[PDB]
Formats: C-alpha cells, structure tokens, sequence
C-alpha cells in the first residue's frame, strides 16, 4: 500500500507567463492589481511548507539505533528485497523507480538538452520551473535503509536481535504456542519466502497499490500540462500571440483583445494556485498518516485490525516511492479452521482457587482431561503455570474433579 | 513624485520616468574670473546632449566644505550655484564650424539676481554679427557673466532676441542646502519639477510650472557661467542625470513622501524585491523575475517575390454589383499604395484588422472583391442590413479579416488610366424560384447564376419578371442605379479579405544582420511572424523554416542562407535568489542550466550581473542544481540548513562576502551489530538531560 | 483580508474603479459594458475568498481532530509511542492557548552518554526447569559471573530481585549458570 | 446540484440565456461577442 | 491534412470535411472495347 | 485524390506530396473557379487492348 506525501514544488514566473515581456501587456496588467507578487508569495509559501513537512517527516522516520548488517545476516528469510547493496537504493526502491513512467527533470544541466537540440522541457518556454527535491535520492535511501535495519529490535522494554528471533517473538505474541515455532521453523521461513516472492512477481498492472504510484505521477503531469496549455488558447481574441495583436490591431481595440487574453491567463494561474493549496492539504494529512504508519507498523506490532494491512500484523517494511512512501505489510492469514468448545475458566468443586486461559483457550480432549491450545494454531498440550493465571472464582466457571491440572492440584 | 495620485504609508510599483541606479551622470563645474581679467569656462557651449524623456539636476551638494578654486591653486568655501540651461528642438552649427546653435524657438532657463529669481524665456536666439560674439568667423564661446551683488542682459550681448513669446519669473529663497530640479515634457507642455514645494524638507520633487511649449525639445546644453570676483570663493558642481522609462518599487512614509525606492533591474536582490513587491525580506531561496529583459534590437526578413497584379482593379470597366469580379493573389508581394493613391477613400469598415496593418503584414492569400456602388446606398452593405443588396447581390463573409473600402476615383485619374462606366448598372432585387420564397445568398459567394444571367440579360427595370434559364422558371427582379457622381467621378467599393495562417505566408508587403544581434533580446519579424526572443547558433527540414514544439512554441529558425538559428524566450533561464537577512547579502541560482550558457546571455540578466559577467570570468560554480554566482566551494558538511538549495545542498551565509556551498550529511545513528551468540549487546545510557519540543 | 479589501480599487479594465464616475462619464450603452467588467472582478474576488475559507475550514477540522488526539495522548496521560508527543521519549506535556490555535510544550527524556554492555534473553540454572526474564531492563554482567540487573534507561547495577524479574517459559537460547545464581533462581 | 443547475438560466450580460435566440437576434460579430460571455459563465460554473 | 497549421506528435480534436466511417462510396470501373471497335462502358 | 471548393477557389488534394510516403493528402493546386460547384459526374473511358 502506497501513501503520497509530497507535492510537486513549482515556481511560476507570473510576469512572463501572463504578458511574455511585452510592455503594452504589462501596462494593461497593472490595473488588475498586484497579481504577480501575490502569486509569487503563494507559491513560495506552499514550497516552504512542503520543505518543512519533508524535514519533519524524515526527522520522525529517523531512528537512534540500527543494525546495518541485520538484513544480510539472516536465516532462510530471503530479505534481499530491502537489502542495501553509486546507488544507495534497495531492490524494491529501484524496482518502484524503474517500473513507473516518471520523467525526472535534469537538475544539473537539463536546459542543455531540452533546448539547444515533454513537461521537463516545456518549462523553459511556458515560464515555470519544477523545483528540485529537498533531499538527494541517496540520502532518502539511507534513512529508509536505517529504518529497515532497525526493524528487528526487542519488542519488550536499544537491543539488537536477529531477524529470525524477532519474527519468532512477534509470532509468539500473535498467539502461536511456544512448541509450534520450534517444530515449524523451516516451514515458517519457507512460507515467508513464498509470500515475498509472490509480491515480487506481482509488480504488473494487476495490483492497485502500484497503480496508485502511477496515478500520483499522472496527476502531477496533468497539472503541469494544464498549466502549460493556456499559452495557445486565444480566449476569443484574434490570436494567442500578443505581438500579433499589437501588429494587426489599432490602439483602442488592442486593449480589449489583450484584456481578454489576460483574464484567461489570470484564471489559469489562480486555478493552479488553488489546486496547489488543496494538494498541500492532502499532503499534510498523508504526512501525518505516514508518521503514524511508520511509528506503529514499522517500529512495533499492531493490536488493531485493518491498520498495518489486512489480516493480523507481524512485520512491516517501509521503502521510498517516487512521490511518497511505500509500505509492505506482512500479515498472518489462517486458512483452515477447526471448531472446538472451551470455558471461561476451569477449577475444582470447592471453588477455592480458579484459573483462566492465557493467550489461548482451554479445549477439551474427549470427555475429560482439559488441555490448552494457542489462539492462532491448533496444538493441544497439558495446562502449565506459564499459560494460565489465577483469577477470581466465578459462577459460570467449570467444575471438574476427575483430572486436575497441576495449577489446580 | 507621481503626479495625479497621492499615496500614503504604502508600498506599490511605479512605472514613471526615473534614473537608473548608480548613475554618475555628467558633472559640470563653474569658475571665477582670473586674479584685465578673463572668464574661465569648460567647453560647455559645444555639447548638445539629447533630451531623452527629460533629465534631473542635483542643484547644490558638495557644499559647506573647503573646496578648490578651478583657476590657479587655491582653496575656499564652496557655495551653491544655480545652473542655467538652454533647451531647443533643432541644432546646427555657428558660422565658425563650432556646434552649439539652436535654430527656431529655444527654451532658455537662467537665474536672476544671485539665484533669487528664475527666468524661463522661450524664443529664438539670433546670433549678433560682431567681433568675437556668436555669428562671426572668429568665435570661441558665449559666457554668461555677472558680478557680486541680471543674467538676461548678459544674454543680450551674445544673442539677439526676436519675436519672443513669454518670460515666466519664479521666486526662490537663497539657501545652501542640496536641491533637486527636474524637467519633463508631456502633451500639456514642458513640466518643471523642484524639491522646494510643500516646504523644503525632502528630496522629492513636485510640479511647480508648466510652460506652454508644444513642439518637443530634443537637445539641451548648459551655459558656461563664470562670476567676477584666487582664494576668494568657490562654487559647487551640479550633476545632470537622464530619466529612463523604467520601474521602481517605492515606499511612502506617513506624510506621503518617498523615503526609499528600488531600481528593479539594478541588482538581483532588487529583482527579488520588485518581483515580490516587498522591501524587508526573510532569509530563504526565492524565485525572481527578469526586470531587465526588454528588447534591445530589431530583425525583419520576408520572402521577396514578383509584384502582385493589383493593376487589374483599374482597367476594363467598373463591374456591376450583380456581376462583381473576384481576384485571389498568392505567391507574390503586394504594394497597396498602388491601390490607395489613385482613389479618394472616405469610408473603411474593417474587422480583425486595420487599414494601417493591411498595408504591412504577411498573409496566405489576398481576396479582393470590387464593384461600382453609390455612396448614398452604402448602408445596404452594412452588417445586418435587410435591403435587397445583402440578400441577393453581395453577402460579406465575416469569418476572416476584411476591409470594405468605399473609395471614389475622380474623372481626371480615371480618364488617364481608361476607367469608364457607360453601360447600365443594376442589381438583383428579387431572386425567387417557382415556389414562393426568395433564394438568399450565402456568405462570401457570387450571385446565383440563374438570377444573374437573367438580370444581366435585361436592359429595363422590372420587379417580377419571369425568367426561364434552363428548365425551371425563376421569377427575378431588376433595379438600376447610377454609380457616377454628377461632378464626373466614379464611386467604387473594394472588399479586401486577408487570410492568415501558420504556413509559409507567401504574400508579403513590397519593400525596396542577425549575427550581430545574437544573445540579446530582440524584436523579430520573420515571414510575418512577430514576437520577442534571443538568438543562438545551434546545429541544424531546412524548408519548413520554423521548427515548432508540441505546444506550438517556436524553438528554432532556418535562415535562407542555410544556417540554423536557435531561438528562446528572453525570460527562459530560471533564476533563484538566495538572500540572507542577517548578513544582507544575496546570491543567484540559475537552475537546471549548464554554466556555459549564462556566459553567452549577459544582456538579459540584471544590470550588476551583466557587468560582473562581462569583466573577465570566474565566480561561477557548477553545482548539482545549476550554476551559482556569488558562491564558493568549501567542502563542508552540515546537518541542518536554513537555506536549502536543492538536492541535499546547503548555502552557508557569510559572516570575500560570498555564500558557502555546503552539502547535507546524513548523521548516522549509533551502529549496533547483530549476535551470533546467545548474548546480545545493548546500548544503555548513563547520563540524561531534559529537552523540550514545542 | 488584505486580498479581500484591496481589490475594490482594481478597475479590471474599466475606465475607473468607482461606479459613480463610470455613471457620470459614460453613456447608457457603454455603462453596462464597463460596470459588468467591474462586477466580474468583484464576483471573482468573493468566490476566491469563499473557496479559500472552505479549504481553511478543512485544515481547521483536521487540526481540531489532531489537537484532540494530542491532548488525550500527551496531556492527560503519557504516551508510549515515539515521535508523537514531541521528539525523544515522552514524560510530560503541557497545553496552553495560542492566537489561532493551541500551543503544546512536550518534555522528553533525552539520553546523552551511552555505555556498551551485553545481556541475555533469559537467566536460569543448568536444570532448565524454571527460568526468569528481566522486567523493564536487561540482565547485565560485571565479569565472568554474577549477573545483575539495571534499568533500561539508566545505568545502575542492582542485585536481581523478584519484583524486577518475572518467571517465564524455559527456552533453548537461555543462559545456564550455577555459581552465583540469584535468589529467584536458587 | 442546485448551483450547478440554476446557473444555466443566467445571461451573464448577454441579451438572452438561450444560444438560439442570440443567433436569431444578432449579426455575426455580435453573435461571437455575446456567446463568449455566456461561455465564460458556463466554464466558471463547471470549474467551481 | 488541415492546412493553415501543422502538428507533430500530438492528439488534437480536429474539425473539418471528412468522410464518415465504414462508407462504401460509389465504385466505378473502366473497361476496354467489347469482344477492337464498339467501346464497352456503363451509364 | 480529393477536391474541395472554398471562398478562395477550388482546391485540389493528392497523396503524392512530400515524397509519397503516406496516405495523407496535401494541397497542390488552387484553380481560380469562383462559381460554386453543385454537381460532378464521372466521364466513361476505355483504353485500347
Ligand atoms: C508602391 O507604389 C507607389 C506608387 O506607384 C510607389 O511610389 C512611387 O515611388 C517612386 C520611387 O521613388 C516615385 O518616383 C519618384 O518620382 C520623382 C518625381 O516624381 C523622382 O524625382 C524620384 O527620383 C522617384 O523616381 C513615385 O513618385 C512614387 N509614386 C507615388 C504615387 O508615391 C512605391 O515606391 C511602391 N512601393 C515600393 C516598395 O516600391
Ligand atoms: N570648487 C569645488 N567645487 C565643488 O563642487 C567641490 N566639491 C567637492 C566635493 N568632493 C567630494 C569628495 C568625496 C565625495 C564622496 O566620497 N562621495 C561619494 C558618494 C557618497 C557621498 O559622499 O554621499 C562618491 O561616490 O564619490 C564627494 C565629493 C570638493 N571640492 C570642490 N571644489
Ligand atoms: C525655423 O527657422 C527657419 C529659419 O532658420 C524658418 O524658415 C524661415 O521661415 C520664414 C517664414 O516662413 C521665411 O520667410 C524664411 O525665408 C525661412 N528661412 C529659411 C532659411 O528657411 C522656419 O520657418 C522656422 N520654423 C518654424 C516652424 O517657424
Ligand atoms: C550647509 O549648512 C546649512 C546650515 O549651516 C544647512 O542648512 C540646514 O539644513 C538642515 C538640513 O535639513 C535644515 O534642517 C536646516 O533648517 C538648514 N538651516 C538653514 C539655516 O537653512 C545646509 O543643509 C548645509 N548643506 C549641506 C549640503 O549639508
Ligand atoms: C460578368 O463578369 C465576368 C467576370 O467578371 C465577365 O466574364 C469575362 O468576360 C470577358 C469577355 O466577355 C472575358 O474576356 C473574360 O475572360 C471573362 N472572365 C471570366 C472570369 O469569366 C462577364 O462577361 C460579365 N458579364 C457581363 C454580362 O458583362
Ligand atoms: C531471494 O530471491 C531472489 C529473487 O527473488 C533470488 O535471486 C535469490 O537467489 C533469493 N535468495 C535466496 C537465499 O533464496
Ligand atoms: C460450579 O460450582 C459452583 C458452586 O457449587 C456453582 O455456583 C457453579 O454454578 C458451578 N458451575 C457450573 C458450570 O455448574
Ligand atoms: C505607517 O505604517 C506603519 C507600518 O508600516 C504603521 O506602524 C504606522 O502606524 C503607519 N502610520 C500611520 C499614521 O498610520
Ligand atoms: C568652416 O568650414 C568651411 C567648409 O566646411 C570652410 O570653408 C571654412 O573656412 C571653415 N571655417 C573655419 C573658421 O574653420
Ligand atoms: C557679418 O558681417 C560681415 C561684414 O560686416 C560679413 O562679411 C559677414 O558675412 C557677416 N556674417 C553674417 C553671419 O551675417
Ligand atoms: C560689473 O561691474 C562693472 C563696473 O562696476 C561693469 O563694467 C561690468 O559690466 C559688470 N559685470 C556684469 C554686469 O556682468
Ligand atoms: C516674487 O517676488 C517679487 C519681489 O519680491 C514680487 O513682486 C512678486 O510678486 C513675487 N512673485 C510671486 C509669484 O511670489
Ligand atoms: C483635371 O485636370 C485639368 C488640367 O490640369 C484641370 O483643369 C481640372 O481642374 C482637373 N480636374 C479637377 C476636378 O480638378
Ligand atoms: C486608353 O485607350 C486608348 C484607346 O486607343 C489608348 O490609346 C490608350 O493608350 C489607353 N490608355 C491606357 C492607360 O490604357
Ligand atoms: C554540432 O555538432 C558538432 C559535431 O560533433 C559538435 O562538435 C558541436 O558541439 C555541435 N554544436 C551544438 C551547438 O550542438
Ligand atoms: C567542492 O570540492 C570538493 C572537494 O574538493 C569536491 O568533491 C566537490 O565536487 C566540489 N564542488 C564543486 C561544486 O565544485
Ligand atoms: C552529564 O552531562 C553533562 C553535560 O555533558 C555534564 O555536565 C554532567 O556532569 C554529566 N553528568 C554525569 C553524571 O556524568
Ligand atoms: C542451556 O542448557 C540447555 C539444556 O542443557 C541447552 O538446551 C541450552 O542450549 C543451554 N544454553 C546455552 C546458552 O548453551
Ligand atoms: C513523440 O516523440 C517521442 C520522441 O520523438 C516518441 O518516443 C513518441 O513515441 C512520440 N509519440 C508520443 C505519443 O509520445
């Protein structure tokens, strides 16, 4: 699932956009007020707010402790998609930036090939400019790599753990019993690699989340094209070129035609500024969402359904995206269910002390001899003091005397 | 001060006449008599400087100090001296081959009685043929001299006034403070501005005189003045600065006086101030505009072809309106003066064009429709007319630029070139078919052949004649008219339709370099295509001429000689101004452009960056976001940046006076290593401190 | 407010920005043409102000929900999540009024100097019958043996005591020791 | 929805809010002038 | 091809004189003399 | 091949222009016929064997 947390920072030369450097148009524009100063201040304000939002987001993502060798030193968990290997991006970040149809403008010498030889090349004729990002592509990837290397800290109250031990402690708190993990270590790792391989091979036009990454780029491209396409509209005048209006028509009627061009250009610029404000509000909401998603899913385990992906959350990985952040949520999806019955809590007929199930249920194996199983996997076992607690007696508790568990005897 | 509207305590953009920033002007010095003694002068009667939207004079200044006498070598206290100007419309030469003579009427401004009265007389100054005065073969200069205690009586010695209109006298109180004086000519007359209006407490200038002078002054000179007395006294130097049509950003105070302004094209920081309309700015990277990208040249080329046959309009007989003739002119150059010199035009109706622009301008075709029609029924050709002319004879197509010229040819010219009208003239007054309804005429079409053949067949007026033609019978009507004026002249109507297109635009006006204008903003007029842009020489179909863009923006031009020219808009290179409020220093970012391009467009940049980039080289660094000027590479890494430049790039403000180009470094977290063993290493603190985050 | 107030003086292509001057100077046919182009500018200004107020109302609704979350997670109780309730590790927060909103003063726990150390997942004897794990800390070691317990946010070696170590299940990665075992495990 | 539907009856300075009546009542140049100020109003409604 | 303005690599909404889709038109065929005299034509 | 009458005369279009590399048609002639054409017919012909 993908969240878009960055708008396209652009600056528009208002005077060149509206009047194309013609003194007659600039004389007629001054009776519409201080439009260019207001538009310049609005664009500078939204760009400054976007820079502050990026700084705050990356300061929230930053983790004080990380293990850079954890993603490479692991068991059968093929974690090479998020492994940092020139380019400091991981395999998934490179895959996201390569499979998307994004035209990155030349920030260092892009004027030399746009001219002297396309929204990255139409900015030098339409009088706008896409500002470069606040952080380099490498520097953002080091933040993402440090976050990925810090995933396997100790969940309880820093501490560096192997990835296998960390997913073991996550699935133990899921509800799967102690003895199941030791008997299915190989099967669990082989099941993890199958899901990651399926997510690797699904990068096509079939998954909706990558299509969101494409729609963000398409929205930015449509906004820039809509900004640049009003230089050809006449808006009812003889032509869209101010010089042709000045050459063809007399002084009294040039005012009418130039004014009806000016109103169209003003409407286009104001519509662009309002769109940038709405997109800035969306980016602020999505930035708060990304902060919450990172700090909860990537740095801990979720106790709430739906958030941190569907199913029941185990581990999440956050990587960079062309316009935002990309999250990979690994969940626990059970397949086959077995119907059973259990009790709120069992105890002897005297009701002196009574116990309750901890992270599971007290199932019955036959007509008697109550056992304990995990809440997420079926594995009956004798009741032990480390999987039950002493609680208050209740009137709905089961009364048993034939076979007493060692907490009850 | 901008006359017409008074402002107070605001900050707006003006577009009046102002001098450019850091203009030294021209400095003039007045001398004394020597130690009989002789005047001492400074060749000031030979220069006829251009007027050029007026000038401004800094009267006084450099005063209250120990100056230097010009004669000999002596020092004395400097005092304010009022300049005497001499303004005229036409120049020439004295009869000594020495310049400085103003023919016709001459506005002469000169002070009276040690600068307590200002006299501005405006009249002709005839030279007086005497010895050593103006108008003789032996002549050096004219000097306006006066003792210590009138200047016009000294002007009577050299020149002889004749036929003199007025003489305005203005009173001025003698002081020693610095005074501003300015002159400006408009449609009302020659306005005069001084800083002594509304009290004398500022350097702003307000209008105090409007002399009626209705022909434009183009030249001005300064009387060489010397005052009869070495170490006696000294006189100040007045400076004259020219007024240019440009923009300031001004700031008014509480009593509505200008206390500070900002020349928009002067610096990069003033381009920032003018682009945002604000004086006091905050630190940050901004986006500035070009306030110095005005065009500085001109270019005009067009295809040269044979002359169009516009002489067919004035031969054979004048056509009837019912049988008018049409000519379409393509692939030829046209001379419309051959049309407009033989006729007396007294009405033109045009849309999407003007007759002034019909003579110039290049089209794709030229459709001319002409017929004979009296001027008394010229409202039948008007738009929306319900008469029989506009529905059966001639319906005008208004989808294209047209000009309907109602012109007459007098009998002398028409008899010279054999233009005659002797047959009957008539128009179709009815064009019904067999069914009872009229056949209306489409826009821009000849009359219906069934009605036109029948109407041209008849010779007498009839309203409901039954014509046969071929097959179905058409009921037609014929009404006659006389196009010849009873004086003898013939009245014509010419409809000229001009078709514009983006193609080759072959038909162009008839008339009887680009390498010198490369790299500057110029006005180009190439094959009927007008606009603004700079030109470069890029590598090269060399027959479609204008290579376009997907947005139909012209990106290059193929010259006729074979070379390929590389145009761009005058404002195309994006400019970011890095301003720091604490240090009050500015730097410039030219984003996304390689740093060879800026060195070949120094004309369109600001007035200070042009002089920095034209005098030698260096100062330009190639970053990952562009070419900066005003930076220096420092190889320093920072963790936070108050002026973020781009891709992990800082800008350290100065504390020469150049910004430091630092990069953002990723502060690594405390690295921990994973465990193979059972034991796992931990990071625990041993010292803390409370921190707040508001 | 300045954008709303300063566009009354814009002529918008008319001869003047005053309706009375247009009515006095012009005939009844051109009065419509000039007054209409003033009217269009005024309507554009009012519609722009209303749309801007709608967007600002959206921002205010989102920030009001944010302030409710900040108060209920920072001020009335301390927060267990990083980044939220200020940077560092949250301890206490104060909320005060601001001109257009609310001001929060978050006080955090910021460590300065760190000491490297080694610890263990658990701690029990060679029999591996009952095993313990540290509570709110790690089981540090001061040499060959004699495992001790310190806090997770401050270094202070303390003897292992039953109120700071709960009994957990035995595990195959737990340490085995029989020399100076703590009283919970003896 | 009411604001979308009820601004089709506004003339916006034209002689009528119906294009057919404008084409019936005016010549070509005033047709071009008066239809454009209806068009601007409809574009403003759709963009809003 | 729309005269008066050229285009290059762009999808644009045109308007002009074009034939409607899936029109068969009118098919005319020529021949030789019927079988070298008596030429063979249609009406 | 295509024909079209305008206000400037009768235009003639063919696909052989610009090297004859496409099926698009470009203007190659403009006959000075200012009578608006109403009808057209196909003249029969037969080439010798
Ligand atoms: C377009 O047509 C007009 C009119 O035919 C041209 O104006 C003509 O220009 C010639 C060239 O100078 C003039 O001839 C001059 O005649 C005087 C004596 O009359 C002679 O002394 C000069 O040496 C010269 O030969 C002619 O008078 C003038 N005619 C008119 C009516 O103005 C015009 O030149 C044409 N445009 C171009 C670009 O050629
Ligand atoms: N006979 C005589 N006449 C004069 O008018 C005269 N004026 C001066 C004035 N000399 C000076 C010396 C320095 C600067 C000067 O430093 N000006 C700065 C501009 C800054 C400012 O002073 O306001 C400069 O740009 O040079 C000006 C005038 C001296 N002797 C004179 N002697
Ligand atoms: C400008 O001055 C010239 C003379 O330098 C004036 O020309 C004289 O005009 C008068 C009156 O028509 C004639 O009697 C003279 O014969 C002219 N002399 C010469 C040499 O041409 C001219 O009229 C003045 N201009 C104006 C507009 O008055
Ligand atoms: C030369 O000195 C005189 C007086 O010594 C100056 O005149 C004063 O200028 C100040 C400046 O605003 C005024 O406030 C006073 O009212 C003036 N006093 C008089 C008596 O006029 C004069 O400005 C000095 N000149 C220069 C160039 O500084
Ligand atoms: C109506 O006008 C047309 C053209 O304006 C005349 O046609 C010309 O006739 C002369 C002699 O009859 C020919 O030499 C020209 O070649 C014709 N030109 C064209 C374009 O057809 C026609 O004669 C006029 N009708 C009448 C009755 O005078
Ligand atoms: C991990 O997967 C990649 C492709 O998904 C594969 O090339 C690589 O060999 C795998 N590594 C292991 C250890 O299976
Ligand atoms: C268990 O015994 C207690 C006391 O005799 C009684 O209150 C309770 O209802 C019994 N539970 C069941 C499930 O019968
Ligand atoms: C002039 O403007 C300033 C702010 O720029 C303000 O403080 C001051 O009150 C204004 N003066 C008057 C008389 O209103
Ligand atoms: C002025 O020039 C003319 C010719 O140019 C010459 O005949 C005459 O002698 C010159 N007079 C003086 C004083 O130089
Ligand atoms: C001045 O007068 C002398 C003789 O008196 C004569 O030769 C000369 O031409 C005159 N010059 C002028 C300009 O009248
Ligand atoms: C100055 O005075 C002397 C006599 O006192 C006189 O001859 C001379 O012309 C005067 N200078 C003038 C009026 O310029
Ligand atoms: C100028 O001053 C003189 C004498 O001091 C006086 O007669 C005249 O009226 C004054 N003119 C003006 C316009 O003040
Ligand atoms: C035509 O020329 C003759 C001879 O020059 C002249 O007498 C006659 O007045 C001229 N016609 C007109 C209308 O002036
Ligand atoms: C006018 O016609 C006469 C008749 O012969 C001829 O001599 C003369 O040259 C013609 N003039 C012009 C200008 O065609
Ligand atoms: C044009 O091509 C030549 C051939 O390589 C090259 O040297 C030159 O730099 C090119 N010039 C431009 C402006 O591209
Ligand atoms: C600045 O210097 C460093 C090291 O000397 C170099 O790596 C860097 O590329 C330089 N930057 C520029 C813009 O030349
Ligand atoms: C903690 O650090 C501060 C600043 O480095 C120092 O002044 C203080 O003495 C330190 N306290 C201890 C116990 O080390
Ligand atoms: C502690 O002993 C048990 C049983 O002998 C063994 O399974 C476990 O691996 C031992 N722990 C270590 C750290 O060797
Ligand atoms: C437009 O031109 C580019 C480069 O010449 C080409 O790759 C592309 O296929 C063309 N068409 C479209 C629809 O972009």
């Amino acid at each position: 699932e993908f969240i878009e947390t960055s708008i396209q920072k652009v600056t528009v030369d208002c005077k060149q956009y509206v009047c194309n450097g013609f003194e007659r148009c600039e004389q007629l524009l001054e009776q519409y007020g201080q439009f260019c100063a207001k538009i310049n201040q609005a664009l500078h304000g939204v760009n400054l707010r976007q820079d502050d939002a990026t700084k705050s987001l990356f300061e929230s993502i930053r983790v004080p402790q990380s293990a850079p060798l954890m993603a490479s030193l692991s068991g059968d968990y093929n974690l090479s998609l998020f492994e940092t290997p020139g380019n400091y991006r991981s395999a998934l970040e490179d895959l996201l930036f390569d499979k998307v149809t994004l035209s990155v403008p030349g920030y260092m010498k892009g004027y030399d090939e746009c001219m002297k030889k396309d929204l990255i090349c139409a900015q030098y004729v339409a009088g706008y400019k896409v500002l470069p990002p606040l952080y380099d592509s490498n520097m953002e990837a080091m933040y993402t790599a440090s976050l990925t290397g810090s995933i396997a800290g100790a969940l309880w109250t820093a501490a560096s753990l192997p990835f296998a031990q960390s997913i073991y402690y996550r699935m133990n708190g899921i509800g799967i019993t102690q003895n199941v993990l030791m008997e299915n270590q190989k099967l669990i790792a082989n099941k993890f690699n199958q899901a990651l391989g399926a997510m690797q091979t699904g990068f096509t036009t079939t998954n909706q989340a990558f299509q969101k990454v494409q729609d963000a780029v398409n929205a930015n491209a449509q906004a820039l094209s809509k900004l640049a396409s009003e230089l050809s509209n006449t808006f009812g005048a003889i032509s869209a070129s101010i010089g042709d209006i000045l050459k063809r028509l007399d002084t009294l009627e040039q005012e009418v035609q130039i004014d009806r061009l000016i109103n169209g250009r003003l409407t286009s610029l104001n519509a662009f500024v309002s769109q940038q404000l709405v997109r800035s509000e969306a980016a602020a909401r999505s930035s708060q969402l990304v902060k919450d998603k990172v700090n909860e899913c990537v740095k801990s385990q979720s106790s709430r359904n739906g958030f941190c992906g569907q199913g029941t959350h185990i581990v999440s990985f956050a990587v960079n995206a062309p316009n935002g952040f990309y999250f990979v949520h690994v969940g626990y999806h059970p397949t086959d269910y077995v119907n059973q019955t259990s009790a709120y809590g069992l105890c002897d007929s005297s009701n002196t002390k009574c116990i309750a199930a901890k992270n599971g249920y007290f199932i019955k194996n036959g007509s008697d001899d109550w056992m304990f199983t995990g809440s997420s996997y079926y594995q009956p076992e004798p009741i032990t003091n480390f999987n039950s607690r002493s609680v208050e007696p209740e009137v709905t508790f089961q009364n048993l005397t034939n076979n007493l568990p060692p907490p009850l005897s | 001060y901008p006359v017409g509207r008074t402002y107070a305590n605001i900050t707006i953009m003006l577009s009046g006449l102002f001098p450019h920033q850091a203009d030294k002007g021209k400095q003039y010095i007045y001398s004394m008599y020597h130690m009989v003694n002789d005047p001492f002068i400074s060749n000031y009667s030979y220069y006829t400087e251009p007027f050029d939207n007026g000038f401004v004079v800094r009267i006084g200044a450099n005063s209250n100090i120990t100056g230097s006498s010009v004669v000999g070598s002596a020092n004395a206290t400097v005092k304010k001296i009022y300049p005497a100007l001499m303004l005229g419309s036409v120049v020439g030469k004295f009869p000594s081959n020495k310049t400085g003579r103003y023919f016709n009427h001459t506005l002469v401004i000169l002070p009276e009685k040690c600068g307590t009265q200002i006299t501005a007389l405006y009249c002709v100054l005839q030279p007086k043929n005497q010895t050593n005065c103006t108008g003789h073969t032996t002549y050096t200069s004219y000097v306006l001299v006066e003792n210590k205690t009138n200047l016009k009586q000294s002007l009577q010695t050299w020149f002889d006034l004749k036929d003199c209109l007025f003489e305005k006298k203005y009173n001025v109180s003698a002081d020693e403070r610095e005074e501003w004086f300015g002159i400006t000519q408009d449609q009302q007359g020659v306005h005069l501005y001084t800083s002594r209006k509304n009290g004398f407490k500022s350097n702003n200038m307000f209008l105090f005189a409007t002399l009626p002078i209705y022909e434009r002054l183009r030249y001005y000179t300064v009387m060489p003045r010397s005052i009869k007395t070495n170490d006696h006294m000294a006189w100040s130097a007045f400076y004259i600065y020219q007024l240019h049509k440009l923009n300031y950003l001004v700031e008014f105070d509480v009593e509505g006086y200008i206390v500070r302004a900002s020349d928009c094209g002067a610096n990069d920081y003033t381009q920032l101030q003018c682009s945002y309309g604000q004086f006091d700015m905050n630190s940050g990277v901004y986006s500035a505009s070009y306030f110095n990208a005005q065009p500085r040249g001109y270019y005009y080329v067009a295809n040269e072809l044979e002359e169009c046959a516009l002489d067919v309009l004035f031969k054979n007989i004048a056509p009837q309106i019912a049988n008018y003739s049409r000519r379409v002119f393509t692939n030829c150059n046209y001379n419309l003066t051959k049309l407009l010199s033989l006729v007396e035009v007294d009405e033109f109706v045009c849309d999407k064009t003007t007759p002034e622009s019909l003579a110039t301008g290049c089209y794709s075709s030229l459709v001319v429709d002409w017929f004979a029609l009296p001027l008394s029924m010229k409202s039948t050709l008007a738009i929306g007319s319900a008469e029989a002319i506009s529905m059966f004879n001639y319906n005008q197509d208004y989808s294209n630029p047209t000009c309907r010229i109602h012109a007459t040819i007098n009998s002398n010219v028409s008899s010279s070139l054999n233009f005659t009208a002797n047959n009957n003239y008539a128009y179709i007054s009815r064009c019904q078919g067999t069914d009872g309804k009229p056949i209306l005429l489409q826009k821009g079409q000849l009359p219906n052949i069934a009605c036109r053949s029948g109407v041209l067949g008849l010779s007498n007026d009839v309203d409901y004649f039954g014509y046969n033609f071929n097959g179905r019978i058409f009921y037609i009507g014929r009404k006659s008219y006389t196009p010849r004026t009873s004086e003898g002249s013939i009245q014509m109507v010419y409809v000229i339709t001009a078709n514009y297109a983006e193609g080759p635009n072959n038909v162009c006006p008839l008339k009887d370099n680009l390498d010198s204008l490369l790299g500057q903003c110029i006005d180009y007029d190439i094959n009927g295509v007008v606009g603004q842009g700079v030109f470069q020489k890029c590598n090269s179909i060399p027959s479609q001429v204008f290579v376009y863009d997907s947005f139909h923006n012209i990106i290059g031009y193929h010259s006729k000689n074979g070379t390929y020219y590389c145009m761009a808009p005058c404002v195309s290179v994006p400019v970011s101004v890095i301003y720091d409020k604490s240090s009050n220093s500015h730097a410039t970012l030219y984003g996304s452009v390689a740093c060879d391009h800026i060195k070949m467009i120094p004309s369109v940049l600001s007035r200070e960056t042009a002089t920095k980039l034209r005098a030698s080289d260096n100062g330009l660094l190639q970053t990952a976001v562009g070419c900066v000027i005003g930076f220096h590479n420092t190889s320093d890494t920072v963790e936070d940046c108050n002026l973020p430049l781009g891709q992990s790039l800082c800008a350290k403000p100065p504390s020469n006076n150049t910004f430091g180009l630092a990069v953002m470094k990723y502060e690594n977290p405390l690295k921990v290593e994973v465990l193979n063993s059972s034991e796992f290493e931990i990071s625990v603190p041993t010292n803390f401190s409370f921190r707040v985050t508001e």
